[PDB]
DNA sequence: AGGTAGTCACAGCTGATTGCGCT
DNA sequence: GCGCAATCAGCTGTGACTACCT
């Protein structure tokens, strides 16, 4: 309906508005009037997007000059499509409640693989070759030679769009990615090119994080779109982590082998300007020198270029001209396809980065590999350490950047992890007619022995027996599926092997089916499918996985799937690889971040992220248990999101297994009753 | 604003005086206001009914050993099932109850589908001391119930009640195909769980048109069973439903007469105990078979033996008694003696029937509308 | 010739100290 | 070495028992 905020009226598709949504709208309006950044935290995956879009539309209607462009960067494609359809529903509601259209355009952006119409490039599953084939089919030289009408296979969507799609605009009508593809195929135009031509004359547009955090494409996709713009990174509780992936690269034997294989072909094509032809030839030997050197670790981000200029005597300046070479020299060479050429581009980017960005980075070499530690595997990592570098460009170009997700419990660490000036410090806890979740921390077992997953007690028989007993007698009270998370794959497999050795895993087997998540994508998908089908009927199942796995965030356990989520010990990231410790030292000497505090923050963030996916929707309910006495400590409970703290009473913070089972039984029995709206 | 934040209610303002002593008369009206506190309907709900072939499925897994309900789930469940059977046969004259027990991934038909109340109670009492082993199998019990109820006539309402204690079931085949088959067969399935809500039970109840409930405590268990006691509503006229049933007269045998022939009861002959060799009992109108209990379907000729008063007890719902016209005593010009109780009419209001135009006091009107269900004047 | 501030028991609270835990 | 939880000191409420002046 029409919500009347202190200076505006906003239409909302749903007549009923929860108090949390109203408070969130008030806070967001306050932030927009404050013309500053901020961070938000909500406990509901759904209902946030509709409120955000409604308030954005209301603010644009009230202040067209203050806000011109809106960005809703998300994590993956399902989020993009669901927010697109939510925006479509909002626009339909506005049209049905008002009666006249408005000149608002909404489009979704993705990779060229997602948005393409050629049947000769869709079937392949090479994300690094679609762009190369697209560039080969249509480019500046293609347009130049189209004047003579050369008889060669090439894309023709642009050859029609440039003469027919650059004149007619799209003032109204929000289009989804499939809608854009349909429009392009019916008009004979490329969806990507029309999207590029239409972002300038557009109201809202959504895409993924990689189009803003990666500087190589953010500038091209957003340079002078809007000085005064609003961007939001929903579900970005691990944003800093992916920020590291923005400026982290790895080198292996395959990359250098591919480079040495393709440089011969490049030289053969050339002999059919010289400032880089001879420059590139001797670049590989300097980095292959470390291959023959058997050393543990070398750290010299500033002195690496010094070693480069001592071994080969090259100035630092021409490295800065490598990047501009990519758009200049390569287009003269007429590369048939970017395949067997990506390692050269990534090496050039790495050289440019180390020449330019070396103040808050670190070069690491690791002679270690999984199950083949020291045979042949020197891995070079230009690992990033400060998340501010990946976040400065968006903070200096936008006015009200908002970071929101389902788990942002410490609001004082993000503003100091990366350069930020929050003005919000706001948390929201969902409320319903009844308590939909019953978090509890189970400490010592029936033997009055702690079940903490300490490194010195990982192989202890007593804690393994207690975990097995908890999983057994818990599986008989909560039906249709339990999702259990372990610290790591090694610990998980050792624990299940120990359970198999004893006559305890068989007892769990007859209650629920046991499913194990592995690194294989197809195996994980089929295991998830069989778990879902087993939970559909009354058989019930247990899904055992790891907190730091692709299955932790790739799926959401909707109601009746995973009524119970079990955390076996505090999930702590491994301190090896000399990657975590470098970040700890950088945070200590730069941001004055305690190492123990950061480790606890990361562990509790992962635990909350993997435990908060059991509550999707108001009608949904679930159980959340932590099988570690360390969770009972205040410094770790304080790291849980506010919407879980108030439901975690002090009565059950160190209760044993039997009382936890009784609490679970009582909660499920009282939650099985019908409720109202 | 709020309702209680306005003006304070003064309930004592109702009483008034005009002659310094009239208050008594006012309280007399209060006494007249005291009566007629009912809606003149002992039930006030469903005015008809339909025959039911109900099957009760009882879990026999280890979960029945839980002590949530003292002493354990099985004992309280069987006690409440005996109560439910008694009440169900009390409120349904021509219905039938079958009992299936699920145990060790198998289903055993503990009692055949019949209308005898005593047999089911004895079977439950025998099953009180059963051994709980294995895990329940909803698929087998539902398959057996569907197989037995498939051939029942369409006019009968086919119902299956499942008391699911364990939270897990073993299905030898896909259960959703069985659910679709039940939906095509028009079978109502209702589940009353004990521990927590299960997805399969909810889906089954939703698709088959039944109701799924979860027990909070023993009182809630009894309330759910009582709710299941009530027959489902039936259409005004559905089909050609008629059933051939006899009415055995309870002829006892006395040695004074020469027609005293002792005979063993057919039902008692099937028991392990020595059959009762009584003087007489109920004789089948078709084959003159002797029975001791009613209503019991005849084993020989297949005829159903039903007691006429049980059927006739529900006839007042077919012909409800119309409310009498309330008339003040002053406005009625006639005799001032009640037609029913012969008492003098002194109340402010006199009720007159619309048919026989007889006068009944408040007590007689309430008695006729509540218990008698027939106007004494209209009888003549 | 007849009645209330100390005193005792058993609980509560808050204001510090004060030994215990460490991927 | 730091941080969280266990512990005690001091004050107070509640109810009842007891030793010197109108
Ligand atoms: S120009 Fe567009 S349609 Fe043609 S290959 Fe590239 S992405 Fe596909
Ligand atoms: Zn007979
Ligand atoms: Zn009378
Ligand atoms: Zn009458």
């Amino acid at each position: 309906m029409k919500l009347n905020v202190d200076g505006l009226l906003v239409y909302f598709p749903y007549d009923y508005i929860y108090p949390e949504q109203f408070s969130y709208m008030r806070e967001l309006k306050r932030t927009l009037d404050a013309k500053g950044h901020g961070v938000l935290e909500m406990p509901s995956g759904t209902g946030k997007t509709v409120s955000l879009l409604a308030l954005i539309m209301a603010y644009q209607r009230a202040y067209p000059l203050e806000v011109t462009k809106l960005i809703y960067c998300s994590r993956t494609v399902p989020e993009i499509e669901k927010v697109i359809e939510e925006l479509r529903k909002l626009l339909n509601f506005y049209e049905k409640q008002e009666g006249e259209k408005l000149p608002f355009l909404g489009l979704a952006l993705s990779s060229r693989k997602n948005l393409c119409i050629h049947p000769e490039v869709t079937p392949l599953r090479f994300g690094k070759d679609v762009d190369g084939k697209c560039h080969s089919l249509t480019a500046s030289y293609v347009r130049a030679q189209y004047q003579h009408d050369t008889s060669l296979p090439h894309c023709r969507f642009y050859e029609e769009f440039d003469a027919h799609g650059r004149e007619v605009p799209l003032p109204a009508g929000i289009y989804n990615l499939d809608d854009l593809k349909a429009l392009g195929r019916r008009q004979g135009w490329c969806p990507y090119f029309l999207a590029r031509y239409s972002i300038l004359h557009a109201n809202v547009v959504v895409y993924s994080y990689h189009y803003l955090l990666d500087p190589k494409i953010a500038d091209l996709v957003s340079k002078e779109l809007a000085r005064k713009a609003v961007v939001v990174f929903d579900e970005a509780h691990n944003i800093d982590n992916v920020c590291i992936d923005s400026m982290s690269v790895n080198l292996t034997r395959r990359t250098l082998d591919r480079c040495q294989g393709n440089l011969e072909t490049l030289q053969k094509t050339v002999l059919r300007a010289e400032h880089f032809l001879g420059f590139l030839r001797r670049l590989l030997e300097y980095v292959k020198w470390r291959l023959r050197v058997q050393h543990v670790v070398q750290e010299s981000p500033p002195a690496f270029l010094s070693g480069l200029a001592q071994r080969v005597c090259i100035q630092r300046k021409p490295l800065r001209f490598c990047a501009e070479r990519l758009r200049s020299l390569l287009h003269t060479l007429e590369i048939t396809d970017l395949a067997d050429f990506s390692p050269l581009t990534l090496l050039a980017n790495f050289a440019t980065l180390v020449s330019t960005y070396a103040k808050g980075f670190t070069i690491i070499i690791e002679p270690f590999d999984d199950r083949t530690p020291t045979i042949a595997n020197p891995i070079l990592h230009f690992s990033c350490m400060d998340a501010s570098l990946a976040i400065k460009p968006v903070f200096e170009r936008f006015q009200s950047v908002i970071i929101t997700s389902g788990t942002l419990s410490p609001l004082d660490i993000y503003p100091k992890i990366l350069d930020f000036h929050p003005v919000t410090m706001a948390t929201f806890t969902m409320t319903l007619a009844r308590v939909c979740l019953c978090p509890m921390i189970i400490g010592r077992g029936n033997d009055q022995v702690a079940i903490s997953s300490k490194f010195e007690t990982r192989e202890d028989i007593a804690v393994i027996r207690n975990y097995g007993n908890l999983l057994l007698e818990m599986s008989a009270v909560v039906p249709d599926g339990i999702v259990a998370f372990f610290t790591s794959y090694q610990y998980m497999e050792s624990t299940v092997a120990s359970w198999y050795e004893q006559g305890i895993l068989e007892n769990i087997q007859r209650n629920k089916l046991l499913f194990i998540e592995t690194q294989d994508g197809a195996e994980t998908s089929v295991a998830l499918e069989k778990y879902q089908e087993a939970c559909e009927n009354g058989r019930g199942a247990i899904l055992l996985s790891v907190a730091r796995g692709k299955v932790s965030e790739g799926i959401d356990f909707v109601h009746h799937y995973g009524r119970a989520v079990i955390m076996f010990g505090v999930p702590y990231v491994y301190t090896q690889s000399r990657i975590l410790k470098a970040r700890l030292e950088y945070l200590r000497d730069q941001f004055q971040i305690r190492e123990n505090d950061f480790l606890t923050f990361d562990a509790m963030r992962h635990a909350a992220q993997c435990v908060g996916r059991a509550i999707r929707g108001k009608t949904d309910y679930g159980l959340m248990v932590f099988a570690d006495k360390r969770f009972a400590r205040g410094d770790k409970r304080g790291k849980l999101p506010r919407w879980i703290q108030e439901h975690l009473t002090d009565a059950n913070l160190n209760l044993t297994v039997d009382e936890g089972v009784q609490v679970a039984k009582y909660f499920l029995r009282q939650m099985a009753q019908p409720f109202h709206r | 604003t709020k309702r209680w934040e306005g003006g304070y209610e003064r309930t004592w303002e109702i009483l008034k005086e005009d002659e310094s002593g009239s208050l008594k008369a006012t309280i007399e009206d209060i006494l007249f206001k005291a009566k007629r506190k009912r809606v003149f309907e002992h039930h006030g709900q469903v005015r008809l009914g339909m025959m039911r072939h109900l099957y009760v499925v009882v879990d026999g897994s280890r979960t029945m050993e839980d002590q949530d309900l003292k002493p354990n789930r099985l004992t309280c469940t069987l006690k409440l099932l005996e109560y439910f059977v008694e009440e169900y046969f009390d409120q349904n004259p021509i219905s039938q109850i079958g009992i299936i027990v699920t145990k060790s991934k198998r289903a055993e038909k503990l009692t055949e589908l019949s209308g005898n109340p005593r047999k089911h109670i004895t079977s439950l009492k025998k099953a009180v001391d059963m051994t709980c082993h294995g895990e329940p199998s909803l698929y087998n019990s539902l398959s057996i119930a569907m197989q037995t109820l498939k051939h029942m006539p369409g006019h009968t309402s086919r119902e299956v009640l499942i008391i699911f204690s364990s939270l897990t079931t073993c299905d030898p085949s896909n259960i959703y195909d069985l659910i679709k088959t039940l939906k095509a067969a028009k079978i109502r399935v209702s589940v009353i769980g004990l521990s927590a809500e299960v997805r399969v039970c909810t889906v089954l109840a939703r698709e088959t048109g039944g109701t799924y409930h979860v027990i909070l405590d023993e009182s809630h268990y009894k309330e759910l069973l009582t709710h299941h006691v009530s027959p489902p509503p039936a259409s005004s006229s559905s089909e050609c439903s008629l059933i051939r049933m006899g009415f055995p007269q309870h002829t006892i045998a006395s040695l004074s007469d020469q027609d005293a022939k002792p005979s063993f009861s057919m039902a008692h002959l099937d028991g392990n105990t020595e059959p009762g060799l009584t003087l007489g009992g109920y004789f089948c109108p078709q084959c003159r078979a002797k029975y001791c209990e009613l209503p019991v379907e005849c084993k020989i000729c297949g005829l159903t033996l039903v007691s006429a008063p049980h059927l006739a007890r529900s006839y007042h719902h077919l012909f409800p008694l119309d409310a009498f016209q309330e008339i003040p005593l002053e406005e009625y010009n006639g005799e001032r003696f009640c037609y029913g109780c012969q008492g003098e009419l002194k109340d402010q209001h006199v009720y007159v029937c619309a048919v026989c135009q007889n006068v009944f006091c408040v007590d007689c009107d309430v008695f006729v509308h509540d218990s008698l269900h027939c106007c004494p004047g209209c009888i003549h």
